[PDB]
């Protein structure tokens, strides 16, 4: 039983499942083949499986949020009276119920999201994100007149998939380069992004370009909303926009002692002159967005502005 | 789900005469303002509970929820109405729920995701429901009394306080500290809508032994440099912590942020509404052009657009401290305060 | 006479020339082949010639600056009991002896700029700039130990050319995506950019990713220095960082009617925008002077940036 | 290009005894602080112009530049010295150019245009201009203190740090008519003794003076109307080289939206661009912040005592100078009308 390729095995099979939920499901798959001998070790095989899952995935913040929720659930139910097998029984049966519950989350997020978009407004988005689309698509189903700027998200280039999705819903879209984002702010009425995880202070962990949009937005005095499920809330506190675990070593220079081997008109469009995959791996994949740049967090629990509210939920979680 | 569907209006009348009468006075805006609306709503609800008979608890809840719904849509920007409704709804559920415990023989929202999927439901809960309602009406009458006492922690001698318009809560706050401490207050008139009210309050502040200065709204920025604290009243506090307040307050708040001057807000918790300000265009109300431009100016009014909004909006980030009857709290903690006073289901009425 | 063809001509003639200077040389070799001899004839001339020049190149700001300098030199010594011809030869004579200083201005800049880089510091630059390169290279020869982040500058892709230019001088380099510039600011000690033109209030007109760097620099409390020659000063006052003459229509939307999964670690270089889309994106942005620490010129380092205004004041009477 | 070349040591000693004695006292920190260095340098220059013999203006210029280069190197963070030099260097140059043609605009237009007895016994004239500097260096406190009736008003609260004869003269002048208050943050460890003495003198003038620790600066800042600071020097980018802890006042002021006013004579304005702060900030002895008799502590810990503090140009709101009140953006034009921008590097 390999939990890593099982946690993987939940992601390509279901396009609309979230990494923390997939991690939860992967842990359920573990407890079904558990055959634990005592309670002390119903917890450590749960421990061992959770840890080795975290080590086997490069960006592990999102799934760890799920792993957190899961072991805390188990611990809390076992503390009370501790029939570790009813617990097992419970999870395994209501396993797929957890998946549909998660789908219900995003749907409720969308219903809270679309009233934010009003008639004749313009929306900016960074890359592709389930939920961001869900909010936008839901707004379109109510026949609301609005247009959407989308950013190509180097390296993932998720922007193309996102704008295809949006005009597949017959909504007008215009793609914008990562370097040209700030210039478009005077035309933007609202910025809307998604999140891989939400840290304790209500900050956002998402793909590389998000924090850039957050600053441009605050500078242009444009509202900046994020879309995240409550199970993406993780108990961890980055002390900066740069304080997260790195999967592979990034931002390092070469050391050129020895020779070789060996102007742009600024109107020239040279798509061949993009960075190669090797030096792209030398760049960060993720990005931290401090809460003072976030107008509101659109969750299944409602729209959270407090940025002590995400902390409040994490508090109630761990006691 | 309003009350028209449940029953014909003709007998939301003979069964609920106070409701149809309140709806009328709410639309015509004869009963206006947070406090007046709150009291009248609670009173109407009392005779509703008094006369309604709903034998399983769900008939009560559905009744009050539906009746409260039409009261909300009568005048949607008087959020104090809906707040009273939400209080009474939680009053019933919790009380009944407590009653449920009585027969014998969540705690996280995140944790729930992994959660798992009445007897003698009762009427004649009226005694306790009417009790709690009468309580609420009383607790509304004590807002000024236990708010003004917190002035001794924020109002000190020889300080200069900037306020705008007229607020009975703010006025009480100032005068309570004024008995023992002599300070100064600059009152910005709330032209054109809170003009007379503020001019009247300013006179009483002077009579209370407070160095009172009356300024036009344009002068707000000019005097901000010598102001220690901004103390504002509010019409309502929305879900995100934003302020639905009276026009001109944005001038004060913006000028205060620029001069790094603290903004304090004195308000009862009954003005705290869970509704989220999705569109400010629906929140700001506009009164008559009459208050700004005279009607005998025929040529001007025919050739120009005259706009008189009497509500302003303050984003929650411009408020440093909320002075409430529950105590002093940051805008951040308003989140939990709503969770403790309202059931989450009643956010949309 | 196809002045435009000429103007482009220098540009390829000599990589180290600046767009303003190339416009000045343009007007000179028009002033050579210009039969003229009426001030009315004499001064009707270029104006249709720089006008024709201004209308002939789509983004025209930099050449407009070199233009603006030229005519003000013309009328100011045509005023003064001015005879035509003595300026006509003197301009055509010393045309070679113009792209002299222009080249000497850049070196003057580099000699002023390079001490801003001190031992063990990390520099961040956006795209390719001859002036920035000049400063960095001049510091390198003095055996100064430093490393440089270079932004992959879409659409121009100038990041590659600048990276290789600096690699040749044995300067440690590292390329960053336009979306990762903010994440790198904590490791950056100083940000250094060039500018195609400097507006009246001391603001910068440059490549489309410039202002974003200045924004990240301000937020990360890091110095932001601009590198531009004096003849890039142009009298025009953008009222916003969005207010510039647009070459092509820009940022316009689709019009769809019923018209009939990606991880973050994934690297899809084949998932970029096409050039049809890129031609809908801007080529340049504007950087407000409050984001510019100091403006390195051949006139010295201008920190006032009411001083760029002072120079344009002197230029015009 | 110093004077160690173009002249021997013994030649310097004999020809320019003042230069030798100034070099020694600049290195030994005998002559110290902007004013003392300004006056002494100007007097030493009067000797240089009196003694030196030349037939060409250029010989005079490079002779002065060489003496300047040497005096500067003696104590480089006393910018006052070089400024006096650069002042005289310009004084020489245009006394020359009007003598040049009694015998009869923009730098942007220089890109397009024309390419390509003078020096001796203008000495008598040069010496006069040097005396003109001496006179101006005396009127600094008077030309500045007068402006206090436009900024200092009754019942205002003012924050100051360390000691500044300029700021003191500024305050007390307004204080002999108007009644206000001054909070004096001592300049511990360096400006400590001096600030206490100034605080007493202020109170004796009836200015209601409060002496606070440096850690109290933020706490009282909320009630302060105005910050009035002195400075050691004003650098090329409009920045401020000032005494220790002054950024505490600056940062706290910006955080409380309190205006920062700087009182300084123009002579403290130096064209030296701060490419660095490390070379700018000098470090005094650790004795000032830690007693040497703490044997265990001083052998086990790095103990640092900066003499100066730097303040970025955009943290000053107003400069009160002998010429008048000017914004930081105008310092650019103040220099180009005072120094010659080739003597920036001496």
């Amino acid at each position: 039983f390999d939990i890593v390729q099982v946690y993987k095995k939940f992601l390509q099979d279901d396009p609309e499942i979230t990494m923390p939920v997939a991690a939860i499901e992967a842990l359920v798959q573990l407890l079904s083949r558990s055959q634990a001998k005592t309670i002390s070790e119903f917890m450590d095989i749960l421990q061992n499986g959770s840890n080795t899952l975290k080590e086997g995935v490069q960006n592990n913040i999102s799934l760890s949020a799920g792993c957190d929720i899961f072991q805390r659930f188990v611990t809390r139910s076992l503390h009370d009276v501790g029939d570790f097998e009813q617990c097992k029984r419970h999870l395994v049966e209501n396993g797929k119920l957890f998946i549909q519950r998660a789908r219900a989350c995003r749907q409720r997020i969308a219903h809270l999201g679309y009233p934010l978009i009003r008639d004749g407004s313009v929306i900016l988005t960074h890359g592709f994100s389930r939920g961001v689309a869900a909010v936008l698509l839901a707004a379109a189903k109510r026949h609301v007149r609005f247009k959407v700027f989308v950013t190509e998200s180097r390296p993932s280039g998720s922007g193309c998939l996102m704008t295809r999705t949006l005009k597949n819903a017959c909504i007008p879209t215009c793609m914008v380069l990562d370097s040209a984002v700030s210039f478009t702010m005077n035309r933007v009425d609202l910025v809307l992004v998604g999140a891989e995880g939400v840290v304790e202070n209500g900050g956002l962990i998402n793909q590389i370009g998000t924090f850039q949009l957050a600053v441009f937005a605050k500078h242009a005095h444009k509202p900046f909303y994020a879309v995240a499920e409550s199970h993406k809330f993780v108990r961890m506190f980055p002390l900066s926009q740069y304080d997260i675990p790195f999967s592979r070593p990034i931002l390092e220079f070469d050391d050129p002692s020895p020779e070789t081997v060996h102007p742009t008109p600024s109107d020239a469009i040279h798509n061949e002159l993009i960075m190669n995959e090797e030096q792209i791996r030398n760049n960060p994949t993720l990005d931290v967005t401090p809460p003072e740049f976030v107008s509101g967090l659109i969750t299944d629990l409602g729209i959270i502005d407090s940025k002590s509210g995400v902390s409040e939920e994490l508090i109630k979680l761990y006691l | 789900g309003p009350i028209s569907e449940f029953m014909s209006t003709i007998n939301v009348e003979h069964t609920y005469p106070a409701v149809s009468s309140l709806i009328a006075d709410l639309k015509s805006r004869k009963v206006q303002g947070p406090f007046a609306v709150a009291v009248e709503t609670a009173l109407v609800m009392r005779q509703v509970i008094s006369q309604t008979r709903w034998s399983t608890v769900d008939q009560l809840i559905d009744t009050v929820r539906a009746v409260g719904s039409t009261l909300v849509k009568a005048q949607p920007t008087e959020f104090s109405c809906g707040n009273i409704i939400r209080r009474i709804l939680r009053l019933i559920r919790e009380e009944y729920q407590e009653l449920l415990k009585t027969a014998d023989e969540m705690y996280s929202s995140m944790l729930n995701l992994l959660g798992r999927p009445r007897v003698t439901g009762g009427m004649d809960m009226r005694a306790v429901i009417i009790s709690g309602i009468q309580d609420v009406i009383d607790e509304l009458d004590k807002i000024n009394t236990d708010i003004e006492v917190q002035s001794m922690d924020h109002l000190h001698s020889n300080e200069i306080i900037l306020t705008q318009g007229c607020s009975k809560t703010v006025e009480a706050f100032l005068r309570f500290a004024a008995k023992k401490r002599k300070f100064s207050v600059i009152v910005a008139e709330g032209f054109p809508n809170n003009q007379k009210g503020s001019h009247a309050m300013a006179k009483r502040l002077a009579q209370a032994g407070i160095d009172t200065t009356v300024i036009s709204d344009a002068t707000i920025f000019a005097i901000m440099s010598r102001v220690n604290k901004v103390i504002l009243g509010t019409h309502a506090i929305l879900g995100n912590g934003g302020l639905v307040t009276y026009s001109g307050a944005q001038l004060v708040a913006q000028a205060a942020r620029h001069h790094a001057t603290p903004v304090v807000v004195c308000s009862g918790i009954y003005k705290l509404s869970p509704v989220y300000p999705y569109d400010l265009e629906s929140i700001i109300q506009l009164s008559s052009p009459d208050k700004i431009m005279s009607f005998n100016e025929g040529d001007l009014i025919s050739r120009a657009e005259i706009l008189n909004p009497y509500y302003d909006y303050i984003p929650p980030d411009l408020v440093d401290l909320f002075i409430t009857n529950l105590g002093g709290y940051p805008p951040s903690y308003l989140y939990r305060i709503m969770n403790d006073t309202y059931d989450a289901s009643d956010t949309i009425l």
